[PDB]
């Protein structure tokens, strides 16, 4: 499993530009795709997204119709066109894989994304409860969030997402629909929430988990991440 | 005055014979899947298309025999809906034909080169046709373009010739759409016992397929060329007796009835099917 | 309405594609069965068109990929797991002809055959004999008389003769002549007719499929 | 001679000299186990359609 | 010496057995059974219907979940069905499209699948690369594989075609157990709740216990008269049924080492090709060679109820672990769900 991209840098306002990205070590025919964007100063933010079979492809609020997204199969390659970006896209992008069906872990892999930099309502609001919390090694920390709705499914789902990004490194996925851990995670987390207040204790907190804490929702297709809780060691 | 009684009721019996037959049929092929095949796509069109010969148009077919004083373009596609469903029968009959020389011709790639999705285009265009033909008195081939005295008509009694011209019946419906077809059928017909020969008389079988294609042609021929030659009889400016125009629509109309007696009973696999729910249910 | 359930209806109208594919290209190719007793007159057969349990070999003659199964090396009980190949197009049943002077196979033979051709699962799939090595039957003809194992044959010494005779043996064992059709033909070891004459056979098997399939005839 | 005869003497000896118990008791064993569990069992207990998951 | 000892031997050993068991059996099933009430009628309903396969299907098995499910056909593509949505959530394409069997492990992650050939391979559905590869390849076999069975993510019980059935260790691929007192060829297994023991039934009309450990035949029961094809384990682990051709099926217990009943009709002529236990055990579903299933009380021995939605010869009668609903799948390429 690896992702390169590439296709950053400097643009002008205005301009145009077509992100790459190289799929490794998995079906890229099997596992749809989505492209999270992060600003210097503010947290995640969903893209777009691309199906497996290159269907149903939607686009957030704020980038409806000025970006497209295609793939390659046969030449196993993910294209971003971006035409008269504004000067607020200047960000760091990055492809993250995904795959939809009973008892999938989607979300778990996040490429090394690309930095651009630009030369001078009806969505699921996730209200953060604390921005920086002080941890000690060995101690236990509680993040809570809340959302716009409850997002307990009728089929008792509860489409919740937590992602560690370290400093320095791609963020990766900790617990998936809030009552499964993704592979290669130790299980010392624990996650829990009845539809609307939602609790993430960290037993026996050890030096690797510095980094930001970032919740998201998967009820609807527009993805709203949170505002991230950066520990401090 | 009795005889136009005794065909209105023969009439109702051959509708009610070929709707029974007909449903079953449909409820044959839509309970058990063990024949939801290329074969039977084309039989499930010739059944829907005696179905609307059973429902739409032999009820319309007495009520225009009646002489009920209506509107003009209210029998006009009345009795155009006759032409568009009889049309749509012999057009899948006409289907049932090729796919049948296309199994003796194609043997090879058969399956390969006739798919669901060709079929279902072919159903779509030879419908598609049929409403077209059916629909072309409506067009200006009605007894408006005749002669004078017409389209003064709003409220004027209906009776089959009375708002349909005779050349269309001949020319246009006959030699078009009966004739062509007739000679088409034979000739696959013809190509196909000869294939049959040649690659297996190197008996029983012969005798038996022969029999069959025999049995379906003369079949068809008796229900179609009667009232087609009454028709062409007429269009001469000669005379036809009136209990043979009516003995000639229960001839054409026996069709809708016969076909799954002549089509579906020598299939050898709807038979059992058949058989079975009969016995069991 | 759902959130993820989406994708996942999607990925599996995908996989009933996919299925529905790989079920028309297995449909366009040809399956045969191959069966006798006796491995060296199946290892000729299998040796003469070529590109454990059970051995699959595929080829492509004149378009048509044909696909045999040789289920020689079970040594199991056929009636256990023979319904499998119900859906097979040809049994391809192979018999060396020498076995008539060597201890008693002839018999064995016979009995498979009438086994086979009289099985319920096989009511619709005809079965192609193959004579293998002809010219050992030729030169045995010469020394020793056909009525070896034949107490009621009676006559010359001939090889058409004999020929004739054993063709007409076991053609009479099969109790569905009208409904199986056996295409009896010498093989051994030369050009390309033995193929030439397996693909008559599986179009004559498809033709009489399609035709029984479409009505009668 | 003795790789398939005297083996099968010797499994004989082996399950002729193991413990059995009486039918009565497997009987009422069974019948117990199939009473205490017999609301456990969807098939045998009416189950409605907001508890089954299989409902339309 | 000679065979003539051994001979006799063996025939003494077998008419003391049957003396000690005839002493022993004091009251037949049906005078203490008569005391039950009935269950009576059971009506079930076609929930779900599945018919992404395009051949005969042959064999599937429940998960741990009693949610996703496993389908092998005679295309040669292992299905994953998913039994709420009835979605397709993997697709496995076979090496060997002749195949009459498949496992589920209880853990999720891998599969068995097997027939014709003497391989029953190994398929790991939690790959991180997210397609279906070969975990393991048991190529020891010379026979026809009849059933395949996981005791626990590292262990795999398999029959074959010969009379011998091998404990095959997934780290390794090399065969831990070897049982070869069965004398025709094994068709069908059946695992005890306490993965402790294991009863084969084979083409030679008994049914042989094993341990997973020790190897050891314990009990041999000769009731049958005829091949028998398919038979499960009780949820109590302490007795299990056999169906055979024969149109009888024969309910033996570990305890009572005899059959305590048999369950037949003068209607039902064909032969039995599957057979399992609820969850309680008190309804037996059957599949038969004719268009229908049964499922009958395993104390009455009474026709409870009669399933008529498939047009072929039932070929697998799957049930949940927690007795929610059943999967019946015939060679008519349909996968229907029973309530
Ligand atoms: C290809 N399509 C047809 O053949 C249809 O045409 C109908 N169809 C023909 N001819 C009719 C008739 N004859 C009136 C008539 C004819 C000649 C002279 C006189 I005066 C009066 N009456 C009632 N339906 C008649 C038939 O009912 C078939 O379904």
């Amino acid at each position: 499993v690896q992702l390169v991209e590439s296709g950053g840098g400097l643009v002008q306002p205005g301009g145009s530009r077509k992100l790459s990205c190289s799929a490794s070590g998995f079906a890229f025919s099997s596992f749809g795709m989505h492209w999270v964007r992060q600003a210097p100063e503010k947290g995640l933010e969903w893209v777009a997204y691309i199906s497996s079979g290159s269907g149903t492809i939607y686009y957030a609020d704020t980038v409806k119709g000025r970006f497209t997204i295609s793939r390659d199969d046969p030449k196993n390659t993910l294209f971003l066109q971006m035409t008269s970006l504004r000067s607020e896209d200047t960000a760091m992008y990055y492809c993250v894989r995904s795959i939809y069906y009973y008892g999938s872990s989607p979300f778990d892999f996040w490429g090394q994304g690309t930095t651009l930099t630009v030369s001078a309502s009806a969505d699921i609001v996730m209200t953060q409860a604390t921005s920086s919390v002080p941890v000690t090694p060995g101690e236990s920390v509680s993040i809570s969030c809340r959302s716009s709705k409850s997002l307990l499914h009728s089929n008792g789902n509860t489409y919740l997402y937590w992602f560690l990004q370290r400093p320095g490194q791609s963020p990766q996925l900790l617990i998936y629909r809030m009552s499964n851990l993704a592979s290669g995670v130790p299980d010392r987390f624990s996650g829990s929430g009845s539809g609307t207040a939602f609790t993430l204790t960290i037993s026996r907190l050890e030096a690797e988990d510095v980094g930001v804490y970032y919740c998201m929702q998967h009820l609807e297709y527009p993805l709203t991440f949170g505002a991230g809780t950066k520990l401090e060691l | 005055s009795l005889a136009n009684v005794t065909y209105i009721t023969m009439e109702i019996f051959i509708g009610l014979c070929a709707i029974v037959g007909n449903v079953l049929v449909i409820c044959v092929v839509k309970l058990n899947p063990s024949l939801q095949t290329t074969t039977f796509y084309f039989i499930v069109s010739l059944a829907l298309a005696d179905i609307a010969v059973g429902v739409l148009v032999m009820p319309l077919a007495i009520v225009v025999s009646l002489g009920i004083t209506i509107h003009f373009y209210s029998c006009l596609f009345m009795t155009c809906l006759l032409l568009i469903f009889t049309h749509a029968s012999i057009m899948s009959l006409l289907a049932i034909a090729v796919d049948r020389y296309l199994r003796v011709k194609l043997t090879v790639r058969y399956k390969r080169v006739t798919t669901h999705r060709r079929i279902w285009l072919a159903l779509g265009l030879c419908w598609l046709v049929s409403f077209l033909v059916g629909l072309t008195p409506m067009f200006g081939w009605n007894m408006k373009l005749t002669s004078e005295y017409h389209r003064n008509v709003t409220f004027l009694s209906c009776q089959f010739v009375s708002v349909m011209r005779m050349d269309y019946m001949v020319y246009f419906s006959f030699l078009t759409w009966i004739f062509i077809p007739l000679v088409v059928m034979c000739a696959i017909y013809l190509d196909i016992f000869y294939i049959i020969r040649n690659k297996l008389s190197l008996y029983g079988r012969e005798f038996k397929t022969a029999k069959s294609l025999f049995l379906v042609l003369f079949l068809f021929a008796l229900s179609w060329l009667p009232l087609s030659i009454i028709n062409c009889i007429i269009y001469f400016n000669g005379e036809v007796p009136q209990l043979v125009l009516y003995m000639g629509i229960l001839l054409s109309h026996a069709n809708s009835m016969m076909n799954p007696i002549v089509y579906a009973y020598k299939i050898k696999k709807f038979k059992e099917t058949y058989l079975l729910i009969l016995k069991a249910c | 309405l759902s959130a993820e359930d989406k994708a996942a209806v999607e990925r599996s109208k995908m996989i009933d594609r996919n299925l529905r594919e790989d079920g028309e290209k297995a449909a366009r190719e040809v399956k045969l069965l191959l069966l006798g007793a006796g491995e060296s007159g199946k290892s000729t057969i299998v040796k003469q068109m070529k590109i454990t349990g059970i051995v699959e070999t595929h080829f492509t003659f004149k378009d048509l990929h044909f696909k045999m199964f040789d289920v020689g090396a079970q040594r199991s009980e056929r009636k256990k797991w023979i319904h499998c190949f119900e859906g097979v197009t040809a049994i391809i049943f192979c018999v060396a002809l020498s076995d008539y002077d060597l201890v008693n196979r002839m018999h064995e033979s016979m009995k498979l055959f009438d086994s086979i051709c009289n099985n319920k699962w096989f009511t619709d799939t005809s079965i192609i004999l193959f004579l293998n090595k002809k010219d050992l039957f030729e030169e045995k003809i010469k020394k020793s008389p056909l009525t070896i194992c034949y107490p009621e044959y009676a006559g010359s010494n001939t090889y058409e003769e004999a020929a004739a005779y054993i063709q007409c043996q076991f053609e009479d064992l099969n109790k569905r002549k009208d409904t199986k059709e056996i295409y009896t033909h010498f093989t051994c070891s030369t050009d390309t007719k033995n193929v030439q004459f397996v693909f008559d056979a599986v179009t004559d098997v498809i033709i009489k499929n399609n035709l029984k399939d479409c009505g009668l005839f | 001679s003795i790789a398939q005869a005297r083996k099968l003497v010797e499994q004989l000896k082996m399950e002729a000299n193991i413990d059995r118990i009486k039918v009565s008791k497997a009987a009422a064993d069974l019948m117990a186990y199939c009473e205490a569990h017999a609301k456990e069992d969807p098939l045998l207990t009416p189950v409605p359609a907001s508890e089954n998951p299989f409902r339309e | 010496s000679e065979l003539d000892q051994l001979r006799q031997e063996a025939e003494q050993l077998k008419n003391q057995i049957r003396d000690a068991r005839k002493a022993c059996a004091d009251a037949t099933l049906s005078q203490i059974t008569n005391n039950i009430d009935p269950v009576g009628r059971i009506q079930m309903r076609t929930r779900r219907t599945l018919r992404g396969h395009l051949a005969k299907i042959y064999a599937m098995h429940w998960g741990t979940d009693s949610r996703l499910l496993v389908s092998a056909s005679q295309d040669g593509k292992l299905i994953i069905w998913d039994s709420y949505t009835t979605n397709k959530v993997h697709a496995i394409p076979l090496r060997s499209s002749w195949v009459m069997t498949c496992a589920y492990a209880p853990s999720g992650n891998y599969v068995a699948c097997g027939g014709l050939d003497n391989i029953c391979s190994i398929y790991n559905l939690k790959t991180r690369e997210g397609n279906v590869r070969v975990s393991r390849e048991l190529a020891g076999h010379t026979g026809y594989l009849s059933c395949c069975r996981f005791l626990d993510d590292n262990q795999i019980v398999t029959s074959s075609g010969d009379t011998t059935c091998a404990l095959w260790d997934i780290e390794t691929g090399q065969q831990t157990t070897t049982f070869t007192g069965h004398t025709g060829d094994v068709m069908s297994l059946s695992l005890a709740p306490d993965t402790r023991l294991f009863v084969s039934g084979a083409c030679d009309a008994s049914a042989k216990l094993w341990d997973v450990r020790e190897g050891m035949c314990r009990q041999t029961f000769t009731g049958h008269e005829s091949d028998i094809n398919a038979i499960c384990f009780f949820p109590n682990g302490n007795a299990f049924a056999t169906g055979s051709d024969d149109a009888t099926c024969r309910l033996f217990d570990l305890r009572a080492d005899q059959e305590l009943m048999t369950y037949s009709h003068d209607n039902i002529i064909c032969g039995i090709t599957s057979v399992s236990f609820s969850k309680s055990g008190r309804l037996l579903l059957a599949g038969y060679d004719d268009f229908n299933c049964n499922v009958w009380d395993a104390l009455k021995a009474d026709r409870a109820g009669v399933l008529a939605g498939h047009d072929n010869r039932v070929s697998c009668l799957g049930v949940t672990d927690d007795g929610m609903a059943v999967a019946t799948g015939s060679w008519d390429s349909f996968l229907k769900i029973w309530n």
